[PDB]
C-alpha cells in the first residue's frame, strides 16, 4: 500500500520506458553510444543503472 | 409445482421498498434555542 | 424483595453514579465504607457482621475515571469485581467501541452483571447511564443493550441519558455518535429518559444561585430525580407505583416512549425564607419551560399522559386540587384522547441533603415525568447537523477504517426519520 | 454482495507488483561510491594496476548490500499484506455482527405477534372448557332426575323484550 | 500505562528534548540523578508514561538519541540532566552530519536505521502499553529531515496502529539558515504526508516575535526558545498523567480534529505567558487565557490564521476551573466570529479540562488549530524549490550520493498537490 512498495515508472510514462529499452536494447548489439539522440541520454542513464543492479 | 408454464420466468415490479423522499419533520423554528448573536468578526479582527 | 440494577457506562455515566451512592448511602445512614454507625436491601446486599455492598458496576475502557473512586474514599464499599477498567478509550469513535475493542471487554461485562443479578431475588428492572456523544457510552452502550434484551427478556430497562445540546458541545463528531446509538436504542430500551446540560446549566444558575457550576453540581441534581423516581419502592407512601405502573401509564405505543423530567422545589437557602412552596406552588413551577431540563418548548407541541411523584407531608385532597388547577391552563395543551391524563403518587420521606450541597432543606418536594410532542424539536436540530456533515463526508474514513460499513449511515438516518414521522402522527389531530 | 467486494479488493492489492526492486532500495552506501571515485581517479593517472585493484574490491561490497536491501522490501512486502489481511477479516467481523442484530429484529417481532394470538386461543380453550362443564353437570342432573327426583330453582324471567 | 517512545534526532531536536526532560523532571519531581523526592502522591500514579524505574528508587528516562556525529551529544551529555539518559541509548555515527537530505537518508542512514531500531525495540517492548511515538526533528536540515523520515517509515513498517506524532520546525520566510533548505523540506513533506499520524509545525520567527511581543526579551537566546516549545509537548500529553473532568488522549485529537487523511498538519500554541514586570497589571481568568489562545499573534508558526479558513481547533485547560465557562468561551469565540469557521462543520471547537497545572501558575492552556493558511507555507517553499530546479543549481551534492532526479518531480506534484487540496476545501 505504501507508494514505495507499489510500482512505478522509472520516468515519465512506460512508453517513453519501451522506447529507452529499444535503444538499450540497439545499443546491446554494437552501436556506438553516439547514436543516441542528445535529449534522450538521460533516460537511457537512469535505465542503465537500473539494470545493471537488477 | 412440477408445471411447465412455470418455468420460463418470475419478474417482479419495481422495489415495493419506499423509493419515497425522506420525511420532513414540521418541528423546524429554532429561534428559541439557537440564541447566540452571531457576528461576521469582533475578537479577531481584519487582516 | 424488590430489586434494581445500576450500570454505568463511559466517564459521564461514572461520574453521575459517584453522586447518586453518596446521596443513597447518606440517606440510608451507611457511613461510606459499608458499616452502620428497612430499605437498605434494595439497593444494597448485607454481608455477615454488618457490611454492605452496593448493586452497581462501574464500566469505562479507560482507567483514569475508575482509577479515581479505587484511590477514593469509596474504595471500601464497592466489591473490586465491581470495578472494570480497558486499557485504551474509544477515542469518540462509535465503530471502534462497539466493534473492535468494545469486544474485547463485552463478555466480562456481561457474566459479572449476570452474576450479580443472581442474589437479586425479586429484581424488577435495570438503571443504566450513557452520554449518546462518547465513543463508549454511545458504542459500548448500544452493545450493551443488545445483549441483556436477549439475556433478560421482559424486565424493564430503564436509562437516563445525556443527550447532545443545542448550542454547547464539546465534540466534533458529536452529532455521528447520536444517530448510531439512536437505533439501537429504540428497539431495545424498554423507556429511555432525555436530560441535556444546556438546560441544566441555567437551571443551576437561575433557580440555584451560583455563578459558576461545574459537572459536579448537575450531577447531584440528576441523583434527586433516580432517587425520587425509586422512593416507591423503599419508603412507605399513601399510593405507590412500581416499575410496571410507569410503563403503562406513561406510553400509549412502544415507539412513543421518551418522557422528559422535571423537579421542584429547585431553590436557595436564602430564597426558600421567603417562598413556602407549598403544594400548589410547587405543583405549577413543574410546568414552566424554565424548568423542563431538557431544552425543548413544550408549548411548542401537546401532552400526552402525565405522572407526578410527592416526597413529604402530603395530602392526597391536595393533590387533587392542584391537579385540577393545572387543567384550567390554556397554556397547556393536552390530547384530547387521554381525557384522565395523570397519574398521582405520595410518600412520606422528604428529600435527603448533602455536606456542601447545593439544595435546601424543603419538607415537601414534587418530581414529574411527563410524554410530550415538544421532543420532535431536538431530533430535527440532530437531524440537520447529520446532513451537512454527511454531505461533503466529512468524517467517514475515521469508522470505515475501524471496520464500520458505510451503508449503516443512510440506514440510521433513515430510521431518525421514522421516529420523526410516528411522533408528528400521533400529535395530529385525533 | 461483500464476497464480491472483498474478492475485488484482493485482486487490487496484488495487481501492481513491482517486476523489480524498487527505488527506495535500489540505492548503494558510502563505502561503495568511495572506492568508485578512488578508482576511477586511479585510472586517470597512470596506475591502472591498482585502479582494478579498487574495482575488484568495490564489487564485492556492492554485491552484498544490493541482496541485503533485496530481504528488507520482501520482508516489507509481507508486513503490509498481512496489515490488509487482519483489515478485511475485521470487515467480515462487522458484517456478520450486524446482521446477526438484523435477525435478532425479526426472530423477536414474528414470535411477538404469535404470541397474542398463542395465549388468546388459550384463554378461550379454558373458557369452552369450564362452560362445557356446567352443561354436563345440568344434563347429569336431569338425567338422574329420570328416576326419582325434586323440582329445582328456575332462572330469572322477565328481563327485557 | 500508555507509555509513550521519545526519539530526539538532529541538532535542534536533542536540544529541544534536553530542556523537555528539564521541565517533566520538575513537574514530576524527580532530582537530576534519578531519585523521587517530589512533594505530592499524584506525581507517582502515571510517572510510568515516561520513564522506566531502576532498581534502588533510580528513575530512568523512555529516550533514544540519534545523530550522525557526536558533536551535540557530548554538550548533552556535560548538561545539568545528562545523568538522567540511559548510557547505552546514545547512537551516534562517526561521519560528517553533510546537511545533505539524500546523504543522510541513504548514504549514512542505513547504517544507523538497523541499530537505532533495536534500541527502540528495547523500549518499545519493555512495557506493558504503548500508545504511540514520539519524535523531535527540523525540516531544513540533513540528518533530522532525512533520517527522521527514514526512522518514521520504518516505526509505521512494524506499528501500523501506533499514534506516530512528530514535532518539526519549519523554515523561516524571512532570513533562514540553510542554503539548500526548498530541496530538503519538499522532499521530507512526501514522507511524512504519508506515513505520519500528527505533525505540528513550528517556526523560529514567530518564536522570536512571541519573546519580544509578549515576554519583553531583549536577548532570547536559544534556551528560551525551547522553553517555549516544550511547554506545548509537556501539555498534550498530560491528559495521560493527571485526572481530570474530561480526559482527552492522543487519539482522540486525532480523530476530532483530522477530518481527512492527509489534512494533518497543525498549527500550536500556549497561554499565559509570564510578561517581566507587566502580569501585576493582568487579571488572568478563563476568559482571558481564551483571549490569549485565539491571538493570532501567539501562534508559533508565522501563517496568519486570518488569511484563511478554520476546519477543526481544540484547547486544553489545566487546573481548578468551572465546566460551564470553558464550554461557554468556545461558544463564543466561534459565534462572534464566524466567517473564519466553515459553515459544513458545526462545532468547530473542541475542549477538555484537567485539573492539575503546571507549577506557579494557577492556570495553562494549549491550543491546536487546523487551518487553510497552510498553504502560505508550501506555496513559499514551491517557489523557491522550482525556480532553484530550473537552474539545476545545488543538484550536483544529491545527484553523486544516488538520488535520481525522478524523486525531485514526484516530491514536487505531490507537494503541490497538497496545496489544492486546502484550497478545493475552502469551498
Ligand atoms: N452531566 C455530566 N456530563 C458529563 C460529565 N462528564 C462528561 N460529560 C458529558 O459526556 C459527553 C461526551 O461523552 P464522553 O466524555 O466522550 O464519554 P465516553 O462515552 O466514555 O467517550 P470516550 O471517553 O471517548 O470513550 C460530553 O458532552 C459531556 O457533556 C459529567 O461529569 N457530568
Ligand atoms: N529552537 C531551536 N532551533 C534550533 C536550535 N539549534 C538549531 N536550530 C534550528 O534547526 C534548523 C536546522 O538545524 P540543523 O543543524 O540543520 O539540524 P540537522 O538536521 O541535524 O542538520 C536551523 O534552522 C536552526 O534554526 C535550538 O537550540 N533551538
Ligand atoms: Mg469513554
Amino acid at each position: 500500500m505504501r507508494r514505495a512498495l507499489r510500482a512505478r515508472s522509472l520516468t515519465g510514462s512506460f512508453q517513453t520506458d519501451r522506447d529507452c529499452d529499444d535503444i538499450v536494447e540497439s545499443l546491446m548489439r554494437g552501436a556506438k553510444c553516439d547514436t543516441i539522440p542528445p535529449n534522450m541520454t538521460q533516460n537511457v542513464i537512469t535505465i542503465l543503472t537500473a539494470r545493471r543492479k537488477d | 409445482d412440477e408445471e411447465e408454464c412455470i418455468y420460463n420466468l418470475i419478474p417482479k415490479p419495481p422495489p415495493v421498498i419506499v423509493k419515497e423522499p425522506l420525511h420532513k419533520s414540521k418541528f423546524q423554528d429554532q429561534k428559541q434555542f439557537y440564541t447566540a448573536k452571531k457576528l461576521s468578526h469582533a475578537t479577531m479582527g481584519l487582516p | 424483595m424488590r430489586e434494581v440494577i445500576s450500570i454505568h457506562v463511559g466517564q459521564a455515566g461514572v461520574q453521575i453514579g459517584n453522586g447518586c451512592w453518596e446521596l443513597y448511602c447518606l440517606e440510608h445512614g451507611i457511613q461510606p465504607d459499608g458499616q452502620l454507625p428497612d430499605a437498605f436491601n434494595t439497593f444494597f446486599s448485607e454481608t455477615g457482621a454488618g457490611k454492605h455492598v452496593p448493586r452497581a458496576v462501574f464500566v469505562d475502557l479507560e482507567p483514569t475515571v475508575v482509577d479515581e473512586v479505587r484511590t477514593g474514599t469509596y474504595r471500601q464499599l464497592f466489591h473490586p469485581e465491581q470495578l472494570i477498567s480497558g486499557k485504551e478509550d474509544a477515542a469518540n469513535n462509535y465503530a471502534r467501541g462497539h466493534y473492535t475493542v468494545g469486544k474485547e471487554i463485552i463478555d466480562l461485562t456481561l457474566d459479572r452483571i449476570r452474576k450479580l443479578a443472581d442474589q437479586c431475588t425479586g429484581l424488577q428492572g435495570f438503571l443504566i447511564f450513557h452520554s449518546f456523544g462518547g465513543g463508549t457510552g454511545a458504542g459500548f452502550g448500544s452493545l450493551l443493550l443488545e445483549r441483556l434484551s436477549v439475556d433478560y427478556g421482559k424486565k424493564s430497562k430503564l436509562e437516563f441519558t445525556v443527550y447532545p445540546s443545542p448550542q454547547v458541545s464539546t465534540a466534533i463528531v458529536e452529532p455521528y455518535n447520536s444517530i448510531l446509538a439512536t437505533h439501537s436504542m429504540i428497539d431495545h430500551s424498554d423507556c429511555a429518559f432525555m436530560v441535556d446540560n444546556e438546560a441544566l446549566y441555567d437551571l443551576c444558575r437561575r433557580a440555584l444561585d451560583i455563578e459558576r457550576p461545574t459537572y459536579t453540581n448537575l450531577n447531584r441534581l440528576i441523583g434527586q430525580v433516580v432517587s425520587s423516581l425509586t422512593a416507591s419502592l423503599r419508603f412507605d407512601g399513601a399510593l405507590n407505583v412500581d416499575f410496571t405502573e410507569f410503563q403503562t401509564n406513561l406510553v400509549p405505543y412502544a415507539r412513543i416512549h421518551f418522557p422528559i423530567c422535571s423537579y421542584a422545589p429547585v431553590i436557595s437557602a436564602e430564597k426558600a425564607y421567603h417562598e413556602q412552596l407549598s403544594v400548589a406552588e410547587i405543583t405549577n413551577s413543574l410546568f414552566e419551560p424554565a424548568n423542563m431540563m431538557v431544552k425543548c418548548d413544550p408549548r411548542h407541541g401537546k401532552y400526552m399522559a402525565c405522572t407526578l411523584l410527592y416526597r413529604g407531608d402530603v395530602v392526597p385532597k391536595d393533590v387533587s386540587a392542584a391537579v385540577a388547577t393545572i387543567k384550567t391552563k390554556r397554556t397547556i395543551q393536552f390530547v384530547d384522547w387521554c381525557p384522565t391524563g395523570f397519574k398521582m403518587g405520595i410518600n412520606y420521606q422528604p428529600p435527603t441533603v448533602v455536606p456542601g450541597g447545593d439544595l435546601a432543606k424543603v419538607q415537601r418536594a414534587v418530581c414529574m415525568l411527563a410524554n410530550t410532542t415538544a421532543i420532535a424539536e431536538a431530533w430535527s436540530r440532530l437531524d440537520h447537523k447529520f446532513d451537512l456533515m454527511y454531505a461533503k463526508r466529512a468524517f467517514v474514513h475515521w469508522y470505515v477504517g475501524e471496520g464500520m460499513e458505510e451503508a449503516e449511515f443512510p440506514e440510521a438516518r433513515e430510521d431518525l426519520a421514522l421516529l420523526e414521522k410516528d411522533y408528528d402522527e400521533v400529535a395530529a389531530e385525533s | 454482495e461483500l464476497e464480491e467486494k472483498i474478492a475485488a479488493e484482493s485482486l487490487e492489492y496484488g495487481s501492481h507488483v513491482p517486476k523489480s526492486l524498487p527505488l527506495e532500495y535500489s540505492k548503494f552506501s558510502a563505502n561503495a561510491l568511495n572506492l568508485r571515485e578512488r578508482q576511477r581517479k586511479a585510472a586517470r593517472l597512470r596506475m591502472y594496476d591498482d585502479a582494478d585493484n579498487f574495482s575488484k574490491q568495490a564489487l564485492a561490497l556492492e554485491k552484498k548490500q544490493l541482496q541485503a536491501q533485496n530481504e528488507k522490501f520482501v520482508r516489507a512486502f509481507n508486513l503490509n499484506r498481512k496489515y490488509l489481511d487482519k483489515k478485511m477479516v475485521e470487515q467480515r467481523e462487522c458484517f456478520r455482527e450486524i446482521w446477526r442484530r438484523k435477525k435478532d429484529k425479526v426472530s423477536r417481532d414474528t414470535t411477538a405477534e404469535l404470541r397474542q394470538s398463542k395465549k388468546a386461543i388459550e384463554n378461550l380453550e379454558k373458557e369452552l372448557a369450564e362452560a362445557q362443564a356446567s352443561v354436563a353437570k345440568e344434563m347429569r342432573r336431569i338425567k338422574l332426575n329420570e328416576r326419582i327426583g325434586t323440582a329445582p330453582v328456575n332462572a330469572r324471567p322477565g328481563a327485557l323484550y | 500505562v500508555r507509555e509513550i517512545v521519545h526519539i530526539q534526532a538532529g541538532q535542534c531536536g536533542n536540544q529541544i528534548g534536553a530542556k523537555f526532560w528539564e521541565v517533566i523532571s520538575d513537574e514530576h519531581g524527580i532530582d537530576p540523578t534519578g531519585s523521587y523526592h517530589g512533594d505530592s502522591d499524584l506525581q507517582l500514579e502515571r510517572i510510568n508514561v515516561y520513564y522506566n524505574e531502576a532498581t534502588g528508587g533510580k528513575y530512568v528516562p523512555r529516550a533514544i538519541l540519534v545523530d550522525l556525529e557526536p558533536g551535540t551529544m557530548d554538550s548533552v551529555r556535560a548538561g545539568q540532566f545528562g545523568q538522567l539518559f540511559r548510557p547505552d541509548n546514545f547512537v551516534f555515527g562517526q561521519s560528517g552530519a553533510g546537511n545533505n537530505w539524500a546523504k543522510g537518508y541513504y548514504t549514512e542512514g542505513q547504517e544507523l536505521c538497523e541499530s537505532i531500531l533495536d534500541v527502540i525495540r528495547k523500549e518499545a517492548e519493555s512495557c506493558d502499553c504503548l500508545q504511540g511515538f514520539q519524535l523531535v526533528h527540523s525540516l531544513g536540515g540533513g540528518t533530522g529531515a532525512g533520517l527522521g523520515t527514514l526512522l518514521l517509515n520504518k516505526l509505521r513498517e512494524e506499528y501500523p496502529d501506533r499514534i506516530l506524532s512528530t514535532y518539526s520546525i519549519v523554515p523561516s520566510p524571512k532570513v533562514s539558515d540553510t542554503v539548500v533548505e526548498p530541496y530538503n523540506c519538499t522532499l521530507s513533506v512526501h514522507q511524512l504526508v504519508e506515513s505520519a499520524d500528527e505533525v505540528f509545525c513550528i517556526d523560529n520567527e514567530a518564536l522570536y516575535d512571541i519573546c519580544f511581543r509578549t515576554l519583553k526579551l531583549t536577548t532570547p537566546t536559544y534556551g528560551d526558545l525551547n522553553h517555549l516549545v516544550s511547554m506545548v509537548m509537556s501539555g498534550t500529553t498530560c491528559a495521560l498523567r493527571f485526572p481530570g473532568q474530561l480526559n482527552s488522549d492522543l487519539r482522540k485529537l486525532a480523530v476530532n480534529l483530522v477530518p481527512f487523511p492527509r489534512l494533518h498538519f497543525f498549527i500550536v500554541g500556549f497561554a499565559p505567558l509570564t510578561s517581566r514586570g507587566s502580569q501585576q497589571y493582568r487579571a488572568l481568568t478563563v476568559p482571558e487565557l481564551t483571549s490569549q489562545l485565539f491571538d493570532n499573534k501567539n501562534m508559533m508558526a508565522a501563517c496568519d490564521p486570518r488569511r484563511g479558513v478554520y476546519l477543526t481547533a481544540s484547547a486544553h485547560f489545566r487546573g481548578r476551573m468551572s465546566s460551564k465557562e470553558v464550554d461557554e468561551q468556545m461558544l463564543n469565540i466561534q459565534a462572534r466570529n464566524t466567517s473564519y469557521f466553515v459553515e459544513w462543520i458545526p462545532s468547530n471547537v473542541k475542549s477538555a479540562i484537567c485539573d492539575i497545572p503546571p507549577r506557579g501558575l494557577k492556570m495553562a492552556a494549549t491550543f491546536i488549530g487546523n487551518t487553510t493558511a497552510f498553504r502560505e507555507l508550501f506555496t513559499r517553499v514551491d517557489s523557491q524549490f522550482q525556480k532553484m530546479y530550473a537552474r539545476r543549481a545545488f543538484i550536483h551534492w544529491y545527484v553523486n550520493e544516488g538520488l535520481e532526479t525522478v524523486e525531485f518531480d514526484e516530491a514536487r506534484s505531490n507537494m503541490t498537490d497538497l496545496i489544492q487540496e486546502y484550497e478545493m476545501y475552502e469551498t
